[PDB]
RNA sequence: GCCAACGACCAUACCACGCUGAAUACAUCGGUUCUCGUCCGAUCACCGAAAUUAAGCAGCGUCGCGGGCGGUUAGUACUUAGAUGGGGGACCGCUUGGGAACACCGCGUGUUGUUGGCCU
RNA sequence: GAGGUGUCAGAAAAGUUACCAUAGGGAUAACUGGCUUGUGGCGGCCAAGCGUUCAUAGCGACGUCGCUUUUUGAUCCUUCGAUGUCGGCUCUUCCUAUCAUUGUGAAGCAAAAUUCACCAAGCGUUGGAUUGUUCACCCAUGCAAGGGAACGUGAGCUGGGU
RNA sequence: UCUCUCAAAUAAUAACGGAGGUGUCCCAAGGCCAGCUCAGUGCGGACAGAAACCACACAUAGAGCAAAAGGGCAAAUGCUG
RNA sequence: AGCUGGUUCCUUCCGAAGUUUCCCUCAGGAUAGCUGGUGCAUUUUAAUAAAUAAUCUUAUCUGGUAAAGCGAAUGAUUAGAGGCCUUAGGGUCGAAACGAUCUUAACCUAUUCUCAAACUUUAAAUGGGUAAGAACCUUAACUUUCUUGAUAUGAAGAUCAAGGUUAUGAUAUAAAUGUCCCAGUGGGCCACUUUUGGUAAGCAGAACUGGCGCUGUGGGAUGAACCAAACGUAAUGUUACGUGCCCAAAUUAACAACUCAUGCAGAUACCAUGAAAGGCGUUGGUUGCUUAAAACAGCAGGACGGUGAUCAUGGAAGUCGAAAUCCGCUAAGGAGUGUGUAACAACUCACCUGCCGAAGCAACUAGCCCUUAAAAUGGAUGGCGCUUAAGUUGUAU
């Protein structure tokens, strides 16, 4: 009583019907298969950062007092 | 029934072309991926490890993880029938960098460049890119001799 | 024997080779494609005149044998043997099908109905092509109208309208009939066995040398 | 073929270090079985250069020549520089120093076949059974290194490259040997 | 073997074909981990060549590989090294000399000295706690021999003791007792300091003196004989972490001819006519002939 | 220019046959205490004293062998789209877009990154 | 974690019903019709040969193109809340691809006779033995005992085969 | 359940379509590294012939990687420690 | 009872699916997809864009089909020609020869013939992904018990400052989003194109797309599906398909050909059939001829001799057949195109002439017609009928 196994017939139809539908691009970024380790400093880094005009303009004055860093980018 | 392994008629999709055989030359890895660049995946089958299933080849996407020795490429594929986001963690030995994202980049040179060029001539700017028109007004000069000539056809033989 | 040739008259499916795959393939009933005075210097027979299919259809083995031997007997007969290179250019590689009703001795069971209706291999085919050509016949200025009355009477024995055109093409040689003499009436052929080798410039001073001195010589 | 060669003026172009040393000289002894016959034909070779001969296992069981995978049909030593010289001139002798024109390979390398070792030296001693020894001499120029070498490998050459020519010329040489033709 | 063979040859790379690299070893080395960017990763790389020991300090980059820096055993005659630039000792300066001249652009002199005693000691130089951690190299051998006793290794063991985090099993270091391991300790420090050099000197200097006479001269002429080498190479070390000397070149610079020397390529206007001249010469003999 | 080391791209770098290679040099190429590895100090380990650019390697040549690229071949082949177009059908003209391949011909026969040296 | 259900997203399971029963099914066989036409039957094209000679009087290889739908398969569209199997008896009309008869053209047709082909179905194409039999096989006569279509024809029979 | 094809060059894609295989095999045929160079051919080597072992030259994967088939690989993913 | 049958008023608006998966599942469900309803949040995609959604284009990727290839790997294959080599196996001249010379074979070389769905270096079209900006770019600097490094760099979060025009094109019927877990569906059918099995089928099965299913109307005479077109109710206007009349409409106030059909002359895609092969019917083409020293048809007239030259003798002087095949005489006549006496012989045609004194002859191409082409209740371009068409081709209103 053979029916008939498989056709794609209707189906590009059905799909523009009601839209195959894009997502978004997300400015609140989603996350998963960030290898642990850096989510737990990401963690720190937005708890640490407290704000912050008083602290960028202290550490630019611990840089001119100090200056700093010739040696790390050459190693 | 039907199809259905993973391999299924990658012959010629894991295919190394005549005179490109071998060990994957290193200039591949040297390439810095960078979460948010835009990455064509092409299969390389020699490399084994880290490999895109079928449906990815030539299926685009952008980073979205880089993982110790895989990068995680987010390609959007069209699915019976709701376009889901699959992440695919796929080696830099099969991920190319698309210089789809270099053409806009350049772009964004060029239009601060033109807009500048224009501001100092006072105007006008007009930076937006507009498709090859219906031209000109053309005047041809013979020269270097009239036109005329003919065509065809004695196009018997068989 | 073998139905007749309207099933496989045209070219309706993909072409079957004789492959690792295909095994078990009837013998071709073609063995000679080439009759005639084979070893005969391209120089002693200027002329071809060619049998070029004007349809897209498939010409059996056992079509080919036929007008193979047609063209044979009316030049041997008429104007002697050796006067003559008959070349068939269509060698049968493409297998005919057929899946044969196995009911046997009205007693079913098992038959095979449609059910799996596998073509087993039983023939051989030349698919033809639009100015495909089919003959191509040797011969000397003087024996054109002996040629082309062979060629007619080869037709027939074939499926579907076939022409025939005198190639303005010394024999087998691409050589336009101005152009062979061009060549060999300066320094710039040499003979190779139903053909000619070249003219070469490529390469280069070593080989010129030699070539140069043979002629003269 | 076809250059603008010359042979520009330098002055003589002789022949300086590369001059024809011996890579080796080894010695089989083929034995159609394994066990105590196998061990008889290694004291034959063991003694000859003093070295240690190894052993080779059958790649395949060929059976016409009653012979199975991985029998340890036969034993074979190479020998270099001083042993090498001594025991190639002793069976030298033993061949006759009329070889053949053909014994010469195109890598310019000779080979004898003898019956007998114990022509060359060896006593008759009763317990090991006289075996037929394969002599093949691998002849090279000093400093084969480039073609051998594990990093910065090289192939050979133009002028080193051993020739059967070259080869039949030091037979001739030194030995003084006739290359007689059969 | 034939037109047809030579179509179809898919011959390797191109150092494999000048068999210099297998390729495989070169993945393993370069390939980063891709969660460290742009991180220029450190490779050590030894070739022992027969009158130079040279190791460099090499990155790859997409351009090519970026050396920072280079030594040659020709620089050791500034330290006073005049003879045996093949030496296992010259291995063992060449590798400091590699090590100090990286710490010395890179500014890390005064931390990570790298044993300073040089006992032969099985050390890899220990991070310094509460400072950024030491220029970690790793040994490119290539297809360079992994041989214990090698020249290869000599300049590993230097290049530690340079002050360089070089990860290595002590194996491969020369004197190690395989049957068991048993590291013998005096043994290494005598192959630093050319004793073994000085060995080959004292013992057929009473007997077989022809190798004198070959081998181990300019040992003769400058008059430093076999217990003077030990001093030469003790000495060579002090001088090396004094002076970094860099070597300028003021030359210019002559790109065309000078003489003879690439032999101006041949014209098409030449090719032809020459070409020409042949069959025209060739009609000539066979008229001659005649 | 050359040379070295380290390389990218990956046969314009190969192959074949000659010729040539100065200098800092690779190489050719030697010695065998020691470490070390080999049946064999051929490789591999070490010592670097005597020779040599013939070879490797490099360059130079070659109407080569191969390899690249463009045209030519060819708007053809082939094909998207159209007709109450043709043909008995097999298939085929036209019409709107896109567009090969072998072949033949020409021209090239490694280029270049870092770092050091040498410079005819 | 393992032990397993292969109907492998996982029932625990033997026959027979022509003594049968139900709910349905033309989603489905048998059967009429329709498509198809390989297979069957009939007719050509070319023509190597047969035929004293002479390819085609009559024939015709190897090949090749059809037509018919009356062989048999292939199919399942229609029909399963039923379309009355096969033959034989009886009775109908037509069709030819014409065996006889008419009028004719061919002949290796001398006569006789038969064969081939044409216009032609107007008109014949039978009586029996056996088989349920169409078909078949035989006997006898007559110049001649051509072939098909409405699976004709069971409120016509018979119910013999199935 | 899987390979190649059908499958009309992304992917998806069926018929009792075509050529086939799977219920196991394996402490290496896993894992890693070092060394090596194979299919095949040419040329030498008593016993050795076409094929035995020994020796060199060539050789883009034509071999070998349990198995089906198709991909992949040459200082290996193969082979041998 | 998963089955069959039936289910009771209307109008309005929107409006399916026969597919996916799993299931003793396959006459059925669940499930996803398609469907409606209920709404919700915001409209620079909103009420008096610098935010998109999704289609072209552009830019940037992918692919092994069509085609092509085999003197490219793999897999098949045909032809000669030329050859080393003792690799030859025979022979001839040789006692024999790795002697000379033929002969034939493996290989080897350059050509050459022909092919692949389960071959492919090559390699389309048409396809399919991503991007075309304020959710952007660039400058500057903060966290980092990490990853990571002799870097509190990089990598993110991210703070701050710079920017002419927002950085392809049409559009948005507003779009997105959620709930119902909603019905209905899980039996499809047909056509262009592409295709597999099968000779094929109104056959079994895919790919893409549209219909039909759920769709009349106008048109194809007719008709579920093809064409044109999607239908509230009417006037008036104009189209597709047609226009002798039937049947709305020019037997055109246009036009040039072709065709004359005794048994489906012919008469609109799908389509209701027609070939292979023939035609000195007719019609237009192509190419080659004879020839003014008179040709081409057609008569008249020679058609012989060297010589039964000769082999087949069964009989052949030219002629059942053939090796062959040249002179002579010549204006020209084949050691012969046939008729055939079994032979001789008598006839024929070539060849050249008298007349013909200027036309014609052969081989091809393809239209309509004719032949091929025959079947069955009486019969069908749908009908009448149509023949300088009302046919067929093309063309104009």
């Amino acid at each position: 009583a053979k029916s008939k196994n498989h056709t794609n017939h209707n189906q590009n139809k059905k799909a523009h019907r009601n839209g195959i539908k894009r997502p978004l691009r997300k400015r609140h970024e989603s996350t998963l298969g960030m290898d642990v380790k850096f989510l737990i400093n990401q963690r720190y880094a937005r708890k640490g950062n407290l704000s912050r005009e008083e602290s960028v303009k202290r550490y630019n004055e611990r840089i001119a007092s100090q200056k700093g860093k010739p040696k790390p980018v050459t190693l | 029934t039907n199809s259905k392994g993973y391999r299924r008629g990658t012959r010629d999709m894991f295919s190394r072309p005549f005179r490109k055989h071998g060990v994957i030359p290193l200039s591949t890895y040297m390439r810095v991926f960078k979460i948010g660049d835009i990455v064509d995946i092409k299969g390389h089958g020699a490399v084994q490890k880290g490999l895109p299933y079928k449906a990815y080849h030539g299926k685009t996407g952008r980073i979205f993880n880089v993982t110790q020795h895989a990068v995680g490429v987010i390609v959007n594929k069209r699915v019976r029938g709701k376009i889901l986001a699959k992440r695919v963690n796929v080696r830099i030995e099969h991920i190319h960098h698309s210089k789809c994202r270099e053409d806009f980049l350049r772009r964004v040179k060029e239009n601060e460049r033109l807009l500048k060029e224009a501001k100092e001539k006072g105007q006008w700017v007009s930076l937006k890119r507009q498709p090859e028109q219906p031209k000109k007004a053309h005047f041809v000069k013979k020269l270097e001799e009239p036109i005329a000539l003919a065509p065809i056809p004695y196009e018997f033989i068989a | 024997g073998r139905r007749p040739a309207r099933c496989y008259r045209y070219c309706k499916n993909k072409p079957y080779p004789k492959s690792r795959f295909c095994r078990g393939v009837p013998d071709p009933k073609i063995r000679i494609f080439d009759l005639g005075r084979k070893k005969a210097t391209v120089e002693d027979f200027p002329l071809c005149v060619h049998l070029v299919s004007d349809e897209y259809e498939q010409l059996s083995s056992e079509a080919l044998e036929a007008g193979r031997i047609c063209c044979n007997k009316y030049l041997v007969k008429y104007c002697g043997k050796d006067q003559f290179h008959i070349r068939m250019r269509l060698h049968p590689f493409h297998v005919i099908r057929i899946n044969k009703m196995l009911s046997c001795a009205g007693a079913d069971r098992l038959q095979t109905g449609m059910r799996g209706a596998f073509g087993k291999p039983q023939g051989t085919v030349a698919r033809v092509r639009i100015g495909q050509p089919i003959m191509s016949v040797r011969s000397s200025d003087r024996y054109k109208a002996q040629v082309i009355e062979a060629l007619r009477r080869a037709k027939f024995k074939f499926p579907g309208r076939q022409k025939i055109y005198v190639s303005k093409k010394w024999g087998f040689t691409k050589y336009e009939r101005e152009r062979y003499e061009e060549l060999r009436d300066d320094n710039r052929l040499e003979p190779d066995g139903c053909n000619v080798k070249y003219r070469p410039e490529h390469g280069p001073i070593a080989a010129w040398e030699k070539a140069q001195r043979d002629v003269y010589a | 073929m076809a250059a603008v060669t010359k042979k520009i003026k330098r002055d003589p172009a002789k022949n300086p270090m590369r001059d024809l040393h011996i890579r080796k000289l080894c010695l089989n002894i083929c034995v159609g079985e394994s066990g105590d016959r196998l061990t008889r034909a290694a004291k034959v070779l063991e003694q000859l250069t003093g070295q240690q001969p190894v052993f080779s296992k059958a790649r395949y069981t060929v059976r016409s020549f009653g012979i199975r995978r991985n029998e340890k049909i036969a034993v074979h030593c190479t020998v270099r520089g001083a042993k090498a010289e001594e025991i190639l001139e002793r069976g030298l002798k033993v061949r006759e120093y009329e070889l053949r024109r053909e014994n010469f390979s195109s890598t310019g390398n000779f080979g004898f076949g003898i019956q007998e070792h114990i022509d060359l030296g060896i006593k008759y001693d009763p317990s090991i059974g006289i075996y037929g020894l394969d002599f093949y001499v691998v002849l090279g120029r000093p400093g084969y290194n480039v073609n051998h070498r594990k990093r910065k490998s090289g192939t050979v050459g133009f002028q080193h490259r051993l020739t059967k020519e070259d080869a039949m010329k030091w037979f001739q040489q030194k030995y003084d040997g006739i290359i007689l033709n059969t | 073997k034939n037109k047809q063979y030579f179509k179809r040859y898919q011959v390797k790379f191109r150092r494999r074909r000048e068999g210099k690299t297998d390729y495989y070893a070169r993945k393993r080395l370069t390939f980063q981990d891709k969660n460290k960017y742009n991180t220029p990763k450190y490779r050590l790389i030894v070739r022992l060549s027969n009158k130079d020991i040279t190791v460099q300090i090499a990155y790859a980059r997409i351009e090519g590989d970026r050396v920072v820096c280079a030594a040659y055993s020709h620089e050791l005659p500034k330290y006073g090294i005049q003879v045996g630039l093949t030496n296992y000792a010259a291995a063992y300066c060449t590798g400091l000399l590699v090590a100090r001249r990286v710490l010395n652009k890179l500014g890390l002199d005064s931390l990570y000295a790298g044993c300073t005693e040089v006992t032969g000691e099985e050390f890899n130089v220990e991070p310094v706690d509460d400072g950024p951690g030491a220029f970690r190299c790793f040994l490119d051998v290539g297809l360079a021999r992994t041989t214990t006793g090698a020249r290869v290794f000599g300049a590993m063991k230097g290049a530690v003791d340079g002050g360089l985090n070089i990860p290595h099993s002590v194996k491969r270091f020369p004197g190690y007792s395989a049957e068991t391991k048993s590291f013998n300790a005096d043994v290494h420090r005598a192959h630093i300091f050319g004793q073994h050099v000085a060995d080959y000197m004292r013992s057929l200097e009473e007997e077989d003196e022809e190798s004198f006479k070959r081998q181990f001269s300019r040992y003769i002429k400058l008059g430093i004989r076999a217990d003077d080498l030990e001093d030469i190479y003790k000495k060579a070390h002090q001088a090396i972490r004094n002076d970094p000397t860099h070597k300028v070149t003021a030359k210019k610079s002559s790109a065309v001819t000078k003489k003879r020397w690439n032999a101006k390529k041949l014209t098409n206007e030449q090719r032809k006519t020459k070409i020409a001249a042949h069959k025209a010469a060739y009609v000539a003999k066979l008229q001659s002939e005649t």
